[PDB]
């Protein structure tokens, strides 16, 4: 889950970096950000995976 | 990232000419992840499902 | 007057047939409604038996 | 198939469109824009055709190899994000006529009004039949477009879907 | 972390293995030591419903420190004070695990002093 | 809202017995979150209105 | 109500019978190619490009627009794997052997990163965090019975 | 969609006052009737860039099959009008 | 069982006795009235099954297939009425007759004691069927179909009755419940590996089987709208009942004489899946999705699990009211443009908005939404299957994958895009269109709430 | 120069970078203008009958009929068993089947071992 | 008390008295005081006067007891009469059985979410019952098959005694 995530919060924010259309940017931010959750729950701290969901 | 944004955000504004890169065009077509898969499997699976399992 | 009437239908109605249904044929099966145990801390008391929890031993503690 | 001159004019443009998506601000667009346009006229004399097409060829193949690879599309257009986007509000007009009485009422000078391009178009049938037959070689059409009304009172065969295609923005 | 280029890049029979931490003899070396107190023993941890791994040591300052949410409710700003204290609490619990990494750094150093005097001595 | 979630996962991503390459990875994304998202603000509302006349 | 004079028939092995077949199926007896006599099954259908129909002039006038048909135009084989909704062939800024190369590469490198971080953590300096009673014995789930070896832990 | 239907003299006013910052046209002698090649002889590839600004002014995008089919700025109004249901 | 007997057989008088224009009114009336009554059978026992007679009787898992039978006779009348409206009056009489008469065959079937009398009026459903395909169909390729229909079922049924006597010239009874307590292991040698292939491939080609399917694409395509509903919705349940009665007989067995029979049905899954997602027929389209829904049967019935046949029993109810409802919808659309091309009419949710949402309830419980039957009676063999080899997910789970995109792609096609331009005549849903689409899908929802009765014997 | 583009069945020969439609032959104009005759004949066939008001229907498209006849009912008498169509069917009928048998089979005699001998976790397994 | 008690155990319950230090009210409080007068009030109204109409006309539903019948051991090879009303009452063991693990499972679950955090502790005597039951349970009634009987349920548990006399016997022996 941890390398899964890390992956993914890298290769879609890359593919957000020369993207135009205004939806498809703020797309690949939540896949980046989807990702970045994974990565707290690959360090066992699924709470803060949790918190990062609310906010 | 923040500072290097605004750089790199400033440079668009010379008057200068651009070169098409790969990284460039690795980034904008999504990395070719959504040009390959989306267009070799349904090719593979629609093409074997005619020619091979129904006829 | 229209919130009046959505919080009757909407609110009102249906909390009474929840609570009636959960009052009279749910919570008279047991284990359909499980409640986690109150949490208990040293230095109270328990108000169904009058039991007292001692508080806990002295703490080495220092400022700061 | 095109013409030699379109071909050129093609690609001019696609290089704009192409040359814009790169610049984004307007005025570096006029700066690089202008220097576009002044490698044309270069050529603009050129009376060669045999050397005018060994550029062209090598005109497209440079297009083809600085291309954006997301060119900005206007979003009505094939390939921008509201194309067809309202062909599911395009109902057509021929479903009227299965309307029930007790809701085609509902618009009674719509309907009364409807009839006139019916008997508008029932009785002009026959007329625009009759031109297109006499005014196409024995063997048969050789291309699109049809003739015009000739006379007064006929109106164009083939007229009532042009006319009478649904508003491209039914609602 | 730093030492992980001296463990990767360098050496590797200096620093303590994170999963292979002291296996050396017991208390001995450290002339008289004692044994960490315990507050709450074993029934005031499980009253609380603590999670597993919370009460390590501090359970008795966690313990504490929930007894003021539940009563402070709805003022949620206040408690700030004790929640200070458990935090310090678990800062020298962090370091106290943490002397022990120096701890067997050093003792490993101090190893090799040795194993390299007699590997020299002829 | 965002510091209270985003940032506690980095602290403990960072003292944690993870993934070397997996940690680079979401440090990396993190700046990559800034790029992208001064992407939207100066392309939208700062600079000069590349927008049509009657809008 | 079609005869079988106007429907698909065998392969076609004579000059004359191929010009019948294009005009049968409305094609220019020059551009009419059957497909090859393999046994397979086709017969005389004629083998159109594999062009998809995504790659047909978008403001043309056509008699069915959402599939960019003609009527009475001969149908691709393919036709439904050829809709705008499915397999499309449309040129690509990057040749399609560009591509295949820089995709396989980026992911073979990162999977392989992550394999040379996984044998080489990256932790903090820190011991083995010490809980009370035996490790959490009793609260680990051990069983009340047959007491561990005692587990004590230092200060230090 | 909240924007207002446009008129059909709302379209000719716009097509005139987009040739008139051209430098390229001179504003007195450009009219609703105004050829590029035969009246007032312009350049074939200006009229590429007049489109452009037309379809940047209106948003769609005119076909390259008719657009070169354009050389009379009422014209443009006329393509303009049956492209958006514009009656009046 | 008399009390539903008799009343079916007292339909045929009914109708010939009616007024020249009440045929179908009468029909359709007192047929409803026989379905409901139907409810009866419901009356079952934790530990005894509801025995009638010496000849008759009725248990869980006979009791849902006798209600969707039953039911299913009113609905094959309502589709009718529409290409039998320029029929005279004797020939559509007889068109009833013929359905009726097959009801009667149905309900004996699934009640028969004797697995002797099963077997008569399990061939007896042919005769009907096959006169309904071959008068009452449309095209040229109904005859070919009658006979494809026909010999295949005989290839099989032939051995099987050859194979049932013989056990009772060996057991002494083929009634169902002396063999529940009189039933001896099958040793294994080779006369019991042909004695275990002559009772089940009477069964597997009417599941279909994959293999032995190439007669249903084109029996199923070429019959009339009430000929396909019941051919597709309890004529193919007729060979999942049979399996679930006779593999009592057939342990230990089955252990290994199976494992052919799984991998044609867990292969064959994924090749008729397959195959729907290149179909240019609509009603061929629905006929291939039946061979993929079946081959699940199979293989619950195959492994004999607890869970395995509490799945099966609910998948061959579930898919009943979906393939005859899938049959109908594809129906309405033939029934205006006269042509089964699935290109051909596209965009209809924006000239008949009610019938696609039909289309997206049937499409739903086709790719098995939960928490409808669909779903129940899929998963419960997936549970089971998992256990029998933790491998079969990865072939049941690309099962799904390509269910789900042959019906939605079958959802697309038809009702979203851009309505055909030179198609003029769709005219709006009639009433009796919208409530035959209705029947079968209030009561396939209605079954969640309460779905123990369609869960079998096993329960 | 630039590296010229390479074409494939998923990313055809762009039409600007073809070397077919610069050159202006005698037998391409009177064919490419041939090919627009007939594209054009049918287009009137199909124009009346879509305008002529006294039509209410499905106008039947040969076209359509002839690709569903050749899909379906003309495929078999076309047929010859050869050697491409018979390998290709039996490794395509027969190979799936048999490599599936012996992956089930092989895990099912591996499980039944681990059960037989007692070595396998069943505690909580009584739903089956 | 509608359901026994001594089938679903629970321990009695231990509520912390209240002891405020915020000078601020409790919402809570208020809202739990406004609940019991919008509306357990008022539903306990209609409860009672339900509860009277059914005090009026009690009438009793008893619990159908089964006589014990000889069981499959005791009844004669192809004895139709006497096999089936032992598979009868087979089979209606069976489902209570079911039942009972469906008991202690409830149980199970019970007791994990009442005990919160501390469930690997407080909850060992629950799963101990549970672990025991299913393993009775998987002993008798598992891999029988999709057409179980009495028959198949002897023939396994003649099977597993026989295992055990065998490894009994070559204990001794050891
Ligand atoms: C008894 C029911 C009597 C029917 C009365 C219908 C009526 O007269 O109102 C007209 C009513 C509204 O009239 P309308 O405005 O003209 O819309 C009809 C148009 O066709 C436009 O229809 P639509 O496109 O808006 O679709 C409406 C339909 C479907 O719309 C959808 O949202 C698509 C389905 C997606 C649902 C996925 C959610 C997950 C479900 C699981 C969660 C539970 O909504 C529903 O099925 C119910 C909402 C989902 C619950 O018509 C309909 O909504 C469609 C016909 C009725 C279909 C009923 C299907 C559900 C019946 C279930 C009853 C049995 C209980 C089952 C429990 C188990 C659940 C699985
Ligand atoms: C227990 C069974 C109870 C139900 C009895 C069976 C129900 C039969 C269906 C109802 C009768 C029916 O089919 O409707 C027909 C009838 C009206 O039809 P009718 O009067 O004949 O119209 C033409 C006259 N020249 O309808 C009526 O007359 C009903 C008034
Ligand atoms: C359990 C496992 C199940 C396995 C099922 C295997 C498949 C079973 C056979 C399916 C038969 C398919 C239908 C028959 C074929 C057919 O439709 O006819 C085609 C052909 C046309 O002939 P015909 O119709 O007479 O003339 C043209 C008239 N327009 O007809 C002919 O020209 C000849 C027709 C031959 C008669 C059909 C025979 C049916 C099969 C039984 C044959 C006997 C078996 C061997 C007997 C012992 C050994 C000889
Ligand atoms: C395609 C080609 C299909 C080729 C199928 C060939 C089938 C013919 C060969 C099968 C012969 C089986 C048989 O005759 O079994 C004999 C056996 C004798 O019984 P018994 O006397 O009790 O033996 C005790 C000896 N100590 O009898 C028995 O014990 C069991 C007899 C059961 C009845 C067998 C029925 C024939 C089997 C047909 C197989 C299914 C084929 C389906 C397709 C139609 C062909
Ligand atoms: C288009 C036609 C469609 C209709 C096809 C109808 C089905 C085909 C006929 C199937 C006949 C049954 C197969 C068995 C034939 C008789 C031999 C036999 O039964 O041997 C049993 C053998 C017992 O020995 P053993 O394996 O050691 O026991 C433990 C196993 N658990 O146990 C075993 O060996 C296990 C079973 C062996 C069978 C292996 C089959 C592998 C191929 C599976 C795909 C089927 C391909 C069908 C080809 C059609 C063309
Ligand atoms: C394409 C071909 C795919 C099929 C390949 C079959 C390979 C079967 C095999 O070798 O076992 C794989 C897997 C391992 O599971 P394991 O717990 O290690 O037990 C050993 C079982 N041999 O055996 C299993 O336990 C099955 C695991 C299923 C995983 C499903 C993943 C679905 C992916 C979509
Ligand atoms: C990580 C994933 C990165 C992508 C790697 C997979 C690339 C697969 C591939 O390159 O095959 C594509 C193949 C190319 O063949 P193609 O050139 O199109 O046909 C001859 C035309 N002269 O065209 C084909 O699709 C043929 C089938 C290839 C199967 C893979
Ligand atoms: C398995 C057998 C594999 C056979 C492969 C090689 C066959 C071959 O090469 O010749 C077959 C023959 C063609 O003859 P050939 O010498 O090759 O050259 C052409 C001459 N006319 O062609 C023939 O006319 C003889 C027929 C060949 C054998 C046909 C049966 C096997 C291939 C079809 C597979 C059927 C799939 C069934 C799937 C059921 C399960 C779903
Ligand atoms: C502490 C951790 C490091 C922090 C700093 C972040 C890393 C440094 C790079 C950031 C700057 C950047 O990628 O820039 C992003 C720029 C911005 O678009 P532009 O081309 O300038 O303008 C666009 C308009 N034009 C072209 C007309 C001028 O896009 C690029 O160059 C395109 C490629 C972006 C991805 C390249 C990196 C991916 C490598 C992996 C394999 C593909
Ligand atoms: C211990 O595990 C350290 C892990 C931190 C990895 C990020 C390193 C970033 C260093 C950037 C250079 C800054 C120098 C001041
Ligand atoms: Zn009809």
């Amino acid at each position: 889950t941890l390398c899964l995530g890390a992956i993914t919060t890298l290769f879609t924010a890359m593919c957000a970096l020369t993207q135009n259309d205004i939806k498809k940017i703020i797309a690949f931010s939540t896949s980046s950000q989807l990702g970045l959750m994974m990565v707290t729950i690959g360090i066992n701290q699924p709470y803060l995976a949790f918190l990062h969901i609310c906010t | 990232g923040f500072i290097l944004a605004l750089e790199i955000s400033n440079m668009t504004k010379n008057l200068k000419y651009h070169y098409p890169s790969n990284a460039f065009k690795f980034s904008t077509l999504l990395g070719y992840f959504p040009t390959i898969m989306h267009r070799l499997a349904p090719y593979m699976n629609l093409s074997m499902s005619q020619k091979s399992a129904s006829s | 007057y229209r919130h009046s009437i959505f919080a009757f239908t909407h609110v009102l109605i249906p909390v009474w047939i929840i609570h009636y249904y959960l009052k009279y044929h749910v919570t008279t099966k047991p284990y359909t409604i499980v409640e986690k145990k109150p949490r208990i801390f040293p230095g109270d008391t328990i108000l169904e038996t009058g039991e007292v929890i001692p508080p806990m031993k002295e703490f080495p503690d220092q400022h700061h | 198939y095109l013409t030699h001159q379109q071909k050129v004019l093609r690609l001019y443009k696609r290089a704009l469109r192409h040359l814009e998506s790169w610049c984004i601000h307007r005025d570096k667009y006029r700066y690089f824009a202008c220097l576009l346009r002044a490698r044309f006229d270069e050529h603009k004399n050129e009376k060669d055709m045999v050397k005018a097409t060994q550029l062209l060829r090598e005109a497209e193949e440079e297009f083809w190899h600085g291309q954006h690879p997301q060119p900005y599309i206007f979003p009505e257009s094939p390939g921008g994000t509201s194309y067809e986007r309202y062909e599911c509000y395009k109902v057509p007009e021929w479903c009227l006529d299965d309307w029930h009485p007790s809701e085609k009422a509902m618009y009674p000078d719509y309907f009364a009004k409807r009839e006139q391009w019916k008997k508008l178009r029932r009785e002009s049938w026959e007329r625009e039949v009759k031109q297109l037959q006499e005014e196409t070689p024995v063997g048969g059409p050789r291309t699109e477009a049809l003739p015009p009304a000739r006379k007064q009172g006929d109106l164009p065969p083939l007229w009532w879907h042009i006319v009478t295609r649904p508003r491209e923005r039914p609602m | 972390g730093a030492h992980l280029a001296r463990r990767y890049l360098g050496d590797a029979s200096v620093e303590p293995d994170p999963l292979r931490m002291p296996t050396f003899p017991p208390d001995y070396g450290f002339p008289e030591r004692k044994e960490r107190e315990m507050v709450a023993t074993q029934q005031e941890m499980n009253d609380a419903q603590l999670v597993l791994q919370q009460r390590d040591y501090c359970a008795h300052y966690l313990i504490r420190f929930l007894k003021c949410k539940r009563d402070s409710f709805p003022n949620f700003l206040a408690c700030k004070h004790e929640r200070h204290d458990w935090d310090y609490c678990e800062h020298l619990d962090y370091v106290k695990r943490m002397k022990e990494f120096e701890r067997e750094r050093r003792l490993l150093q101090r190893k090799k002093r040795r194993e390299q005097r007699e590997a020299d001595m002829a | 809202t965002g510091f209270y979630s985003k940032d506690l996962i980095i602290e403990a991503a960072n003292t944690s017995y993870t993934n070397a390459w997996a940690l680079l990875m979401t440090l990396i994304a993190t700046s990559f979150t800034a790029i992208y998202s001064t992407r939207i603000i100066f392309f939208a509302l700062l600079g000069q209105p590349r927008f049509p006349t009657l809008v | 109500h079609i005869t079988k004079d106007m429907l698909p028939g065998p392969y076609p092995k004579t000059p004359e019978e191929r010009a019948a077949a294009a005009k049968k199926y409305n094609m220019r007896v020059e551009d009419y190619e059957p497909y090859p006599d393999d046994g397979t099954g086709y017969g005389d259908y004629p083998k159109l490009p594999d062009r998809s129909q995504q790659e047909r002039d978008p403001w043309y006038d056509w008699d069915h627009p959402d599939l960019r048909l003609n009527w009475g135009e001969p149908m691709h084989w393919d036709l439904d794997m050829y809709i705008r909704n499915r397999v499309d062939t449309s040129p690509t800024p990057v040749n399609w052997n560009l591509m295949c190369k820089h995709l396989f590469g980026f992911v073979a490198f990162m999977l392989f990163m992550f394999w040379v971080g996984e044998t080489y953590p990256a932790y903090q300096p820190v011991g083995p965090k010490q809980y009370p009673y035996n490790n959490l014995y009793l609260e680990r789930g051990g069983d009340p019975n047959k007491e561990p070896e005692p587990v004590v832990h230092y200060e230090i | 969609s909240d924007a207002p239907p446009l008129t059909l003299e709302g379209i000719k006013d716009r097509v005139l006052y987009v040739l008139k910052l051209y430098d390229k046209i001179d504003p007195e002698k450009l009219s609703v009737n105004s050829h590029f090649m035969k009246d007032l002889g312009l350049d074939s590839l200006d009229q590429v860039e007049i489109i452009m600004a037309m379809e940047d002014e209106f948003g769609f995008e005119i076909p390259d099959i008719d657009a070169e089919k354009l050389m009379c700025p009422q014209e443009i109004v006329d393509y303009i009008a049956d492209k958006k249901d514009v009656y009046e | 069982m008399l009390k539903y007997i008799i009343p079916t057989i007292m339909l045929m008088p009914l109708t010939w006795l009616s007024k020249n224009n009440m045929i179908w009114v009468n029909s359709t009336a007192h047929s409803l009235l026989i379905s409901f009554t139907s409810l009866l059978l419901m009356n079952q026992f934790g530990d005894n099954s509801l025995n009638f007679s010496l000849l008759f009787f009725s248990d869980s898992l006979s009791t849902p297939l006798l209600i969707l039978t039953m039911w299913l006779l009113p609905l094959m009348l309502m589709a009718s009425q529409h290409h039998l409206s320029k029929e005279n009056l004797t020939r559509k009489k007889l068109f009833i007759t013929m359905l009726i008469s097959l009801q009667l065959f149905l309900i004996m079937t699934f009640t028969a004691m004797e697995l002797i009398l099963f077997y008569i009026l399990f061939e007896a459903t042919l005769v009907p069927t096959l006169i309904i395909i071959t008068r009452w169909g449309n095209q040229t390729e109904r005859l070919n179909a009658g006979l494809y229909f026909l010999f295949y079922t005989l290839a099989g049924s032939l051995p099987l009755l050859v194979a049932l006597i013989y056990i009772q010239n060996t057991v002494g009874s083929l009634n169902f419940l002396m063999l529940q307590y009189w039933v001896q292991p099958v040793h294994n040698s080779w006369s019991n590996v042909f004695m275990w292939l002559a009772c089940m491939m009477a069964f597997m080609v009417k599941m279909p089987l994959y293999g032995l399917h190439l007669w249903l694409p084109k029996a199923h395509v070429e019959a009339p709208i009430a000929g396909s509903m019941v051919l597709a919705a309890v004529l193919l349940k007729l060979g999942g009942y049979g399996m679930l009665r006779i593999t009592l007989i057939l342990n230990p067995m089955t252990d290994f004489m199976a494992y052919p029979f799984i991998m044609l049905s867990l292969w064959g899954m994924i090749m008729t899946s397959s195959i729907c997602l290149r179909q240019t027929d609509l009603k061929s389209l629905i006929a291939y999705s039946s061979v993929s829904h079946m081959a699940l049967v199979i293989v619950a019935i195959l492994i004999q699990t607890p869970w395995s046949y509490m799945g099966a029993t609910a998948l061959m109810i579930a898919h009943g009211l979906t393939s005859s409802m899938l049959f109908c919808l594809a129906n309405s659309n033939y029934e205006r443009i006269h042509s089964r091309t699935m290109i051909l009419a596209r965009g209809l949710q924006t000239l008949l908005p009610l019938m696609a949402t039909w289309w997206l309830l049937a499409s739903l419980t086709n790719l098995a939404l939960p928490p409808t039957i669909n779903l129940i009676g899929e998963l419960f063999v997936v549970m089971s299957t998992f256990s029998w080899s933790n491998i079969t997910i990865i072939l049941m789970g690309v099962n799904m994958v390509i269910t789900a995109l042959y019906s939605l792609y079958m959802l697309i096609m038809t009702q979203r895009g851009k309505y055909t331009y030179h198609i003029n005549n769709i005219s709006p849903s009639f009433t009796r269109e919208n409530a035959l689409m209705s029947l079968h899908i209030l009561p396939l929802l209605l079954l969640t709430l309460n779905p123990k009765i369609i869960l079998g014997p096993l329960y | 120069s630039f590296p010229k583009y390479e074409a494939s069945r998923l990313s055809s020969l762009p039409t600007t970078l073809d070397p077919a439609e610069y050159d202006i032959s005698s037998e391409t104009r009177k064919a490419q203008a041939e090919r627009l005759a007939i594209r054009s004949r049918l287009k009137r066939e199909y124009q009346l009958q879509y305008y002529d008001p006294s039509r209410r229907g499905v106008i039947e498209d040969p076209a359509l009929v002839r690709w569903t006849y050749a899909r379906s009912a003309n495929i078999y008498p076309n047929f010859r068993p050869n050697t491409k169509t018979s390998l290709l069917g039996a490794l395509f009928g027969i190979g799936p089947l048999v490599f599936w048998y012996y992956v089930f089979k092989t895990d099912r005699d591996r499980k039944e071992k681990l059960i037989q001998e007692g070595k396998l976790d069943r505690t909580f397994n009584i739903s089956y | 008390d509608s359901w026994d008690k001594d089938v679903y155990p629970e321990p009695p319950r231990r509520t912390p008295a209240p002891s405020p230090q915020t000078s601020l009210p409790n919402p809570i409080t208020y809202l739990t005081k406004a609940f019991d007068l919008l509306v357990d009030r008022p539903v306990t109204l209609v409860r009672e006067f339900i509860e009277r109409q059914h005090a009026k006309n009690k009438y009793y539903y008893y619990h159908r007891e089964f006589r014990r019948v000889p069981d499959i051991t005791e009844c004669q090879e192809k004895d139709v009469l006497c096999m089936f009303e032992a598979e009868m009452q087979w089979r209606r063991d069976y489902k209570v059985d079911q039942e009972i693990v469906n008991i202690i499972q409830e149980r199970l679950k019970a007791c994990q979410q009442r005990e919160g955090e501390s469930h690997r502790q407080n909850c060992a005597k629950e799963l101990e019952q549970f672990t025991q039951v299913v393993k009775a349970y998987q002993d008798r009634y598992h891999d029988l098959g999709a057409h179980y009987s009495a028959r198949k349920c002897l023939a396994k548990q003649k099977q597993r005694m026989l295992a055990e006399r065998k490894a009994a016997k070559e204990a001794a022996a050891a």
